[PDB]
């Protein structure tokens, strides 16, 4: 299962 | 015996043509699993092997909410790389991502991995410690400062150590009828004359899984590698691949030449010789 | 950016026989950027129900993509694969040899 997004660039 | 669970995310902007679209694709070793694709009608992660399918609703959910928060943090990034770069608002760009864990055949981790590229170049990416990163360039080093200052390193180490092996051990005991099955390669040499001088012999690898393999050419024992024209390893569609290597002999001197072939699904290595019939 | 040209492969899922079903394969690989054209032609005209892949990347992060269709190879017909891509000045068509 993927990862939760955190910060962008 | 070891496993690969991967995320492969690509997003890219199209300036007078909406937002950029997002893709995400997942594989264990060879095999995709899922994807999403914002450009779908209504977009929500999709199974793509048959021993996903048992996850229930939630797990689905959940994933698509995920990456739809995912596409619009690629979109605040590619805004942000394209200042970096001090490039138009014109062009289209290219923000790749990867990342998920390696384990052995007792399940444990041996590594984590969490990169990025921009236009097809390494921009940053998570070092092997989990704990620090690598920037390819002054923009890369922006990111590097920010993502420092809000513990990302942190939060990617934990889910590499944890959901990323957790999950992956879950689906190889789910699909262990054919993540865990190596499939040998079928093998053959063929014989074309090109000319009275000369002809070639190729060497045939068909119905292998997973796709890793090596096919060599020997004349008298010695590896040909200057003279072996080796096509990239290809899918057949069935989840098997493909592979051939061919060389060009003088007539009348094939049987000098033996085709060596190293699988996971082999009990031995193949040597295998043109049999004239 | 980098561009990369893509590299292209055809060829049939099974060995052919002609008269008997399989699928026609053009394996395109090693490309950047992503947008890319492929069509599969039969003596010279496009296949409508053509299907591909789910976009993907290797190691070195160039894109790849299988576009397949079910057929029935004979001894006549032609088949071919035609890639546009912005590396290329004009389209390129790989012609399927039942031996490659």
């Amino acid at each position: 299962r993927p990862q939760v997004p955190l910060r962008p660039m | 015996g070891s496993h690969s669970m991967r995320y492969f995310y690509t997003s890219v902007s199209r300036p007078g043509r909406g937002e950029p679209r997002f893709i995400s694709v997942g594989y264990v070793d060879d095999t995709q699993f899922v994807r999403f694709d914002s450009d779908a009608a209504s977009p929500r992660e999709e199974p793509r092997a048959p021993w996903i399918e048992q996850e229930g609703p939630e797990y689905w959910d959940r994933n698509t909410q995920i990456y739809k928060a995912q596409a619009q943090t690629d979109r605040e990034s590619l805004r942000n790389l394209r200042g970096y770069y001090n490039q138009s608002e014109a062009g289209s760009h290219t923000l790749q991502s990867m990342y998920g864990c390696d384990v052995g055949p007792d399940g444990r981790l041996l590594r984590g991995h969490n990169q990025y590229a921009y236009d097809g170049k390494d921009y940053i990416a998570l070092n092997e410690d989990l704990r620090s990163w690598t920037a390819a360039d002054t923009a890369a080093q922006i990111t590097q400062r920010k993502w420092e200052a809000a513990r990302v390193a942190e939060q990617d180490r934990a889910y590499l150590e944890g959901t990323c092996v957790e999950w992956l051990r879950r689906y190889l005991e789910n699909g262990k009828d054919t993540l865990e099955r190596a499939d040998p390669p079928k093998t053959h040499v063929t014989h074309h004359p090109i000319s009275d001088h000369e002809a070639t012999l190729r060497c045939w690898a068909l119905g292998f899984y997973p796709a890793e393999i090596t096919l060599t050419w020997q004349r008298d024992g010695e590896d040909q590698t200057q003279d072996t024209e080796l096509v990239e390893t290809r899918p057949a569609g069935d989840r098997t691949f493909q592979k051939w290597a061919a060389v060009v002999v003088p007539s009348g001197e094939e049987q000098r030449y033996t085709c060596h072939v190293q699988h996971e699904g082999l009990p031995k290595p193949l040597t295998l010789r043109w049999e004239p019939s | 950016m980098i561009q990369r040209t893509p590299k292209i492969q055809v060829y049939s899922r099974h060995p052919a026989e002609n008269g008997k079903s399989n699928f026609l394969n053009c394996y395109v690989s090693g490309f950047h950027p992503s947008d890319i054209e492929v069509d599969l032609l039969k003596n010279g005209e496009r296949i409508e129900k053509v299907e591909h892949s789910d976009l993907s990347f290797s190691k070195d992060w160039s894109f790849y993509l299988l576009y397949y269709t079910e057929f029935t190879p004979t001894e006549k017909d032609e088949y071919a694969c035609r890639v546009n891509h912005v590396t290329l000045s004009q389209p390129k068509i790989v012609k399927w040899d039942r031996d490659m």
